[PDB]
C-alpha cells in the first residue's frame, strides 16, 4: 500500500519544509478537515551498471495524519525524515476514511500545490 | 501489438515493429537468484508493453522455472505457492518502473 | 550512420534510432523559463553518452542566448562565462544518465 499521491524529490542538500499552512497536497473528495499530515523521506539503494550500490535522490511521500507508515505518530512529532503539514481549518482527527492506496486499483495522483507555495531550493517541477 | 504501417510513395508499405533487450537481474532470494539470472533472465519486449504486465511476463517465467525443483525448494524455506501469488516489482537501475535494456525483480518496491 | 535496410524491387530505406529527450533547466531561475520553452527538446541517438550529450545542450543554450546577450548583462549573466562552464545533466535520481527527462545544472546533483 502506497501513498495517494506522487513523490517530492529532493535533489539539494537541503530538506523538505513547509511554512505553516503550505504543502498540503491538493485532493478533492476531502473536506477542509482533512488538510493535515506528513512527508515521510523514502530511500532509494539500486545498484548501478557498474555493480556498486547507489544512494538515489531522496523520495518525500505525503500520507493523512493517521494513514500509512508512519500513522501512529502525532501531529508534530519531531522525526527524521518526517515533516507535517496542515492546511488551516483541518482536524487533528485520522484520515481512516482516506485511507492509502491501494496501487492495483487507483493510479497516483500528481502531487500539485496551491501555486505560490514554497518549495526548499532542490525541489523542482 | 499490430506493426505499424509507415506508407511512402504511391503504394509502398513499411511495417516497423519496435523492440527493446531487456535482461532482468533477480532479487527474490538471494541463494536462488543466480539460477534465476541464468535460466529466465532474457527477454524481448515490444517498447509500448506497461511494465506491471510485462512483471507478469516474468512471474510466471521464475514460476514455470522453479516447479520442475520445487522439492528442492521447501527445505530452502521457498514455497512456490506463494511465490507464485506475489507481487513482482519490476524497474530499472534509477528505480522507475520503466523498460530498459536492464532490470531488477523484485518482492519490495525501490522505494522503501 | 542510418541503417540501410535493401527490400525486394530495389526499394531501400534508411532507418535511424532516437531517444525524446527533455530538459528541465535550473541554470539561473531568471531565464530558466526561456531556456525551458526554446531548447528543452532534443531527439538523440540512442546510446548517445550523457557526456556528449551535454557538450550539445551547453551549445543549445549558448546559441539561444546570444541574440539576447545584451539583454544577459544587465541581469548579471556573461554568456562568456556561462559559454565556458561545464553543464550537468542528470536523471530523475541523480544519475548521470540519458533519460526521457533530464534536469542541467551548474552544479553537480543529489
Amino acid at each position: 500500500t502506497a501513498s495517494w499521491f506522487t513523490a517530492l524529490t529532493q535533489h539539494g542538500k537541503e530538506d523538505l519544509k513547509f511554512p505553516r499552512g503550505q504543502g498540503v497536497p491538493i485532493n478533492t473528495n476531502s473536506s477542509p478537515d482533512d488538510q493535515i499530515g506528513y512527508y515521510r523521506r523514502a530511500t532509494r539503494r539500486i545498484r548501478g551498471g557498474d555493480g556498486k550500490m547507489k544512494d538515489l535522490s531522496p523520495r518525500w511521500y505525503f500520507y493523512y495524519l493517521g494513514t500509512g507508515p508512519e500513522a501512529g505518530l502525532p501531529y508534530g512529532a519531531n522525526k527524521d525524515g518526517i515533516i507535517w503539514v496542515a492546511t488551516e481549518g483541518a482536524l487533528n482527527t485520522p484520515k481512516d476514511h482516506i485511507g492509502t492506496r491501494n496501487p492495483a486499483n487507483n493510479a497516483a495522483i500528481v502531487l500539485q500545490l496551491p501555486q505560490g507555495t514554497t518549495l526548499p531550493k532542490g525541489f523542482y517541477a | 501489438m499490430a506493426p505499424t504501417k509507415v506508407t511512402f510513395g504511391d503504394d509502398t508499405v513499411i511495417e516497423v515493429q519496435g523492440y527493446k533487450s531487456v535482461n532482468i537481474t533477480f532479487e527474490l532470494d538471494e541463494r536462488i537468484d543466480k539460477v534465476l539470472n541464468e535460466k529466465c533472465s532474457a527477454y524481448t519486449v515490444e517498447l509500448g508493453t506497461e511494465v506491471n504486465e510485462f512483471a507478469c511476463v516474468v512471474a510466471d517465467a521464475v514460476i514455470k522455472t522453479l516447479q520442475p525443483v520445487s522439492e528442492l525448494l521447501t527445505p530452502l524455506g521457498i514455497d512456490l505457492d506463494e511465490w507464485s501469488m506475489a507481487t513482482y516489482y519490476l524497474f530499472d537501475e534509477s528505480g522507475e518502473f520503466k523498460l530498459a535494456s536492464h532490470m531488477y525483480c523484485s518482492f519490495y518496491p525501490p522505494d522503501e
